[PDB]
């Protein structure tokens, strides 16, 4: 569960 | 040779244009909002509890927590924001999206501390610092009143500031100087160190080189900021400790889950 990935994945 | 440093100039040119799109409040603007060089509103200073209950609608980014906890949760928000904006800048690093996704968390967690002070001395001068996107002006010594230990987050970044800005970088200088930090091979648990280190040697000769071409006369201009560099992992360790004693010390802070996740050790 990471915040920080899903700002990374965002397009 | 010079089609060599033809790509580090474009490098430093793709940095900085990604750079204006990432940080709303870049330092030329900021710097002209404290030297008062500006025709945009004047900023509202904060300065003792007074201006702070005057100011708070000026700065706003209810309320009956003690002041000193209230401006520590809404530097947390500010902190938050901060962050979404170095992710935006750091998937504009060529190369960074392309590393593994769980490198590219790792990089960002343990980076984005450095890079938050980094720019904030932007925002800073010896008296104070500008908040809300230049909307206020929070002075220094209003936030060293604040009771113990609350009054000792803020100094050693005022401190760091100060001689950081003496340097007299742009925003051309930092969005390089940004990258390099953020492409550090030494974070711990990185699964895949040479493509960062790879990207990183690159980044440091487009330092290296912007450095030489607007900074001719400052001798060793380089070595410095990779000194300030180490500066900034002593900056985060001491932020570190001062936030194991309010957790030990205070009875019931909220943190926000994405510090959360960065602050997890
Ligand atoms: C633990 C450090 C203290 C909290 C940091 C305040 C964040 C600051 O925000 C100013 C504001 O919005 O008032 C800021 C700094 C860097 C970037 Cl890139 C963006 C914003
Ligand atoms: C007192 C005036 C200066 C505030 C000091 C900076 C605050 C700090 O910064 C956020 C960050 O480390 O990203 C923080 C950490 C956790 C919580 Cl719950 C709140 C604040």
């Amino acid at each position: 569960p990471s915040l920080l990935k899903k700002l990374l994945l965002a397009p | 040779g010079s089609p060599e440093s033809a790509d580090l100039r474009a490098l430093a040119k793709h940095l900085y244009d990604s750079y204006i799109k990432s940080f709303p409040l870049t330092k030329a603007k900021a710097r002209a909002i404290l030297t008062g060089k500006t025709t945009d509103k004047s900023p509202f200073v904060i300065y003792d509890m007074n201006s702070l209950m005057m100011g708070e609608d000026k700065i706003k980014f209810e309320q009956s927590k003690e002041v000193a906890i209230r401006i520590f949760q809404g530097c947390q928000f500010r902190s938050v924001e901060a962050v979404q904006e170095i992710t935006e800048y750091a998937k504009s690093i060529p190369g960074f999206v392309n590393l593994d996704l769980n490198d590219q968390v790792t990089l960002l967690k343990y980076g984005v501390h450095e890079i938050i002070y980094t720019m904030l001395a932007s925002l800073m001068n010896k008296d104070g610092v500008l908040i809300s996107e230049g909307q206020g002006f929070m002075t220094r010594e209003f936030l060293k009143s604040l009771r113990k230990p609350f009054g000792d987050f803020m100094e050693p970044k005022f401190e760091f500031a100060v001689k950081f800005n003496a340097l007299e970088l742009d925003d051309s200088d930092l969005a390089i100087f940004i990258a390099v930090i953020i492409l550090s091979g030494d974070r711990p648990g990185l699964l895949n160190v040479k493509p960062i280190e790879d990207i990183q040697d690159n980044l440091l000769q487009a330092l290296e080189l912007q450095l030489k071409l607007n900074h001719p006369e400052s001798s060793q201009l380089f070595a410095k900021l990779l000194q300030k560099m180490t500066d900034l992992r002593q900056i985060v360790t001491e932020h570190v400790q001062l936030l194991q004693v309010i957790k030990k010390t205070e009875t019931d802070m909220s943190l926000h889950p994405l510090l959360q996740e960065i602050y997890k050790d």
